[PDB]
């Protein structure tokens, strides 16, 4: 399944993901597209916090789901 | 799409649907009750600049689009 995956810069990216896949996998490739270490990617589904130790389904993640991407800075 | 991140206190809040016909001091009242913000000990992080008070115009000015974030920040040790 596809997910939508906006980041607080304004960019709509497209991920391929299954049902069983983990959040941490997501993030790795997340990490792999933007380069942005997984450490610093926060994300967060319809106002629920993601825990890379856990599922897609764990969350109801579905088909075409709208996740947010927030990066913790350090300086700002 | 209001992505409202406070990462001074780590708490992400949901989705919430914005116009261009809403009033940016409506929206503001919604982010210093619900998220906390203050604008007179806290700073607006609006994309990638700062909120200032050159920046006086409405939400619909701005540049409000399908993706709409704002980021809390300030407060001490950043201002």
């Amino acid at each position: 399944m596809q997910i939508f995956v906006k980041t607080l810069t304004g960019k709509c990216i497209t991920l391929e993901v299954e049902p069983s896949d983990t959040i941490e996998n997501v993030k790795a490739k997340i990490q792999d597209k933007e380069g942005i270490p997984p450490d610093q990617q926060r994300l967060i589904f319809a106002g629920k916090q993601l825990e890379d130790g856990r599922t897609l389904s764990d969350y109801n993640i579905q088909k075409e789901s709208t996740l947010h991407l927030v990066l913790r800075l350090r300086g700002g | 799409d209001l992505t409202i991140s406070n990462e001074l206190t780590g708490e992400i809040y949901g989705p919430i649907e914005v116009s261009e016909d809403m009033a940016l001091t409506d929206l503001i009242a919604l982010l210093q009750a619900d998220c906390g913000f203050d604008k007179t000990k806290h700073d607006l992080y609006y994309n990638m600049d700062i909120l200032d008070s050159n920046r006086t115009q409405s939400l619909k000015e701005l540049g409000l689009k399908t993706d709409d974030l704002l980021l809390i920040r300030g407060k001490i040790s950043n201002s």
